[PDB]
């Protein structure tokens, strides 16, 4: 394994990200929020938060290496990133230590010049180093033998806001008005003993998810400080919500986290604040109520859209919920590990 | 995460 960084393109320089330095957080901030992932339509771009940032790139056992941004030599001008963070992966007989790939973004004006490349030699090599020779990622491009495709799900929770910025459109002989009555929700969840997750529920919610994902074929495989870590509720960057039975014990819990995206041309909404189905766990609680509630809490939020993947079992209340089939396409890939493709419904696995 | 979706 080369024990010297790749070399880059004259002028550029390899810099380790301290997100614990506010400021270096929002320069990462700033990178993305100018430059990650936007619509086919360049209409939307997500703007994940820095609060948000440091929850997704500091979990159990990250590494600062593993921070990898590329600077302009003479400015110091953030220009290109890509991380990795540890992760447990169970697929399909094997549980293996890997790593997730995430967030690789080069500035627009440095595209089509090579650098995403170095980037991802670069963060290999820095992993190798680890003796870590696997990886899990997601792309919207499609690269050969994805170990999985799942296509994004859309619920209307602010349906005029998202008409209005061509997020959404009306369907056929429909109205605004009618729209909103037919998106319109409950006021407040339905299933009794629904609550916020707290401190002492992290063992009860690491033993549901660790027996629910043993059914999927691809599934995190978290320790009781990284379910603390990835569910512990945060506002405006997680929510965990319990059901807690008569009794006082804990039988089902959903999760969704707060990603919104920049509206780039509309003369009065700039924000679209979405919510992202995480993992929801059910064994006394029907998996449509838990949503059903999913989707009041987060329109009680202030959401504009719950999304979801057709993952798991999520095929089996996306329609009776009145979820819209979304353009995007979502491929998993898994890096020097060959095995057999599986439908989305065997996917257990959300990265943020 | 990695795609911006919007609706079909
Ligand atoms: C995707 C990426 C990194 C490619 O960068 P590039 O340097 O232009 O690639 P090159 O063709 O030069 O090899 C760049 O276009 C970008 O930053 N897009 C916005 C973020 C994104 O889509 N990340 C997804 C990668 S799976
Ligand atoms: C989204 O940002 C993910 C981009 C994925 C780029 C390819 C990553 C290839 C695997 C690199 C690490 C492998 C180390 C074992």
């Amino acid at each position: 394994i080369r024990q010297e960084p790749y070399t880059l393109p004259q002028g550029f320089t390899w810099d380790a990200l301290d997100l614990g330095d506010r400021g270096v957080l929002k320069e990462l901030y700033t990178l993305l929020n100018e430059n990650y992932v936007e619509d086919d339509d360049n209409m939307f771009r997500f703007d994940y938060s820095p609060e948000f940032l440091l929850w997704a790139l500091r979990p159990p056992g990250w590494l600062p290496q593993w921070h990898c941004g590329v600077r302009v030599v003479s400015s110091r001008k953030l220009v290109g990133f890509i991380s990795a963070i540890p992760a447990n992966i169970h697929i399909y007989d094997t549980e293996k230590k890997m790593v997730e790939i995430n967030f690789l973004c080069v500035h627009k004006k440095l595209r089509s010049k090579r650098v995403a490349p170095v980037l991802i030699r670069e963060i290999t090599r820095r992993v190798h180093l680890e003796g870590i020779f696997q990886a899990v990622y997601t792309a919207g491009v499609v690269l050969p033998k994805p170990v999985g495709t799942c296509r994004y799900w859309h619920r209307s929770l602010n349906p005029r806001k998202l008409i209005e910025v061509k997020f959404s459109h009306l369907s056929r002989n429909m109205t605004m008005q009618r729209t909103m009555k037919l998106y319109r929700l409950p006021e407040t969840p339905k299933t009794a003993g629904l609550r916020p997750m707290e401190t002492k529920d992290i063992p009860v919610v690491h033993q549901l998810l660790t027996r629910y994902l043993k059914q999927f074929h691809l599934t995190p495989v978290m320790s009781q400080e990284e379910v603390e870590h990835w569910f512990y509720p945060q506002e405006n960057i997680i929510d965990t919500f319990v059901v807690e039975n008569a009794n006082g014990e804990v039988t089902d819990f959903l999760s969704f986290y707060t990603l919104p995206s920049t509206i780039m041309n509309h003369p009065t909404h700039k924000s679209l604040k979405a919510a992202y189905s995480f993992y929801n766990v059910h064994t006394q609680t029907p998996l449509l109520d838990l949503m059903s509630d999913a989707l009041v809490l987060a329109k009680m939020k202030g959401f504009d859209v719950f999304n979801a993947l057709d993952l798991m079992e999520n095929k089996t209340f996306l329609e009776k919920l009145k979820f819209g089939i979304g353009d995007g396409n979502l491929q998993y890939y898994l890096y020097n590990w060959k095995c057999p493709s599986m439908g989305a419904e065997k996917v257990g696995l959300v990265l943020q | 995460g990695k795609v911006l979706s919007k609706i079909f």
